[PDB]
């Protein structure tokens, strides 16, 4: 029975590592849209000018 | 940002290779 502890442990441990890389990943949307919005705001220059 | 995709997939490759492959010893075999 002593191995069952390790077995149950490792799936949770690896899923936590999964969450780590997932949160690393999602930053892409933050910077992508920051750029998007600032550029689109500037694009009004062409219209108003 | 997508360098995180290689981070995740590389870690998965590593994890599962180390997990399944060449498993050995009394650390498991002790009871037999």
């Amino acid at each position: 029975v002593s191995e069952s502890y390790r077995r149950r442990r490792q799936e949770w441990e690896l899923q936590y590592k999964q969450a780590e890389w997932e949160v690393n990943s999602v930053e892409q949307q933050i910077n992508l849209q920051n750029m998007q919005i600032k550029a689109a705001n500037k694009r009004l220059e062409q219209v108003e000018a | 940002a997508l360098q995180v995709s290689k981070q995740s997939a590389q870690d998965r490759y590593d994890h599962f290779k180390e997990l399944y492959d060449e498993n050995i010893s009394s650390t498991e075999q002790k009871v037999i």
